């Protein structure tokens, strides 16, 4: 559903 | 270290628009490349959120929740901030490279929305607001809305949102005035704060309208596409609680 926004939050930054 | 002092390192990079200045203008160019910067901003307001010392304490679904209400706050926030440092004029400073001036705001339709961005910038300078009272009020816009029936982590949120309504109380005792003129600056600050729930709703109703209506052929990047998606049925539900300081 929020596929890019939940990607962002659970990657290493 | 501070709390203030945390929100104050975590401040994005300054981004620019690659607004190619020796094409003409056009309203619907300007909102093409705006809607680019703006998919860059709110990628970078995620790496902002997950450093704010207890956002990453709370569900990840909670996180979501709250970014996805929030971009717009966010962005015409920090707008707001931009244009009110650079400049003591109604600008809209959205990058270095693309300031929407008086000749800009004369282009058809760019006003409308305008409107809204420069009330922000206007209330900042009108109020005087500093560095770090803006700090604390912008992480404060993050956790300015959450579901109808609530968050995953509601406790943990209600704790993490007083400890920055706090943040926002010592930032502006630092001002050095006396107690009468401090509870005056928080009632005032903390009236722009929910004045921004009104500055947002007039943002969104033309930004879903603008991206709904496909004959416009207004893009909107993946990032934002993605949030407008989600946002557009919860509205349409009444699945949102907007906080307020004041009734
Ligand atoms: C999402 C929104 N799209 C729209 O409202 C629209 C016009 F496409 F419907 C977009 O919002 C932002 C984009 C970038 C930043 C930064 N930095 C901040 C914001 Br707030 C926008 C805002 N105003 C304009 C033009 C000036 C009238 N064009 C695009």
């Amino acid at each position: 559903e929020n596929a890019l926004l939940r990607y962002l939050l659970d990657k290493d930054d | 270290p501070t709390l203030v002092s945390l929100l104050e390192v975590i401040e994005p990079e300054v981004l620019y628009a690659g607004y190619d200045s020796s094409v003409p203008d056009s309203t619907w160019r300007i909102m093409t490349t705006l809607n680019m910067l703006g998919g860059r901003q709110m990628i970078a307001a995620v790496k902002w959120a997950k450093a704010i010392p207890g956002f990453r304490n709370l569900h990840l679904d909670d996180q979501m929740t709250l970014l996805q209400y929030s971009w717009m706050s966010l962005m015409a926030f920090a707008l707001g901030w931009r244009s009110y440092r650079q400049s003591s004029a109604n600008l809209l400073c959205f990058a270095p490279d693309l300031i929407i001036n008086e000749q800009r705001m004369t282009l058809p339709d760019m006003y409308d929305q305008c409107k809204h961005m420069l009330y922000v910038s206007s209330e900042l300078h009108r109020l005087q607001v500093s560095y770090e009272e803006y700090l604390c009020m912008k992480t404060l816009l993050l956790l300015s809305s959450v579901p109808k029936d609530g968050l995953k982590s509601q406790a943990l949120f209600d704790e993490i949102r007083m400890t920055y309504i706090k943040e926002l109380g010592k930032a502006i005792v630092k001002r050095e005035g006396n107690s009468s003129q401090n509870s005056q600056r928080f009632y005032q600050l903390t009236k722009l704060l929910d004045s921004m729930h009104e500055v947002v709703e007039n943002l969104l109703n033309y930004c879903f309208q603008t991206f709904l209506d496909k004959t416009m052929s207004i893009e909107f990047p993946e990032m934002l596409a993605e949030i407008i998606t989600n946002q557009i049925p919860k509205y349409s539900n009444g699945n949102i609680k907007k906080l307020l300081f004041h009734q």
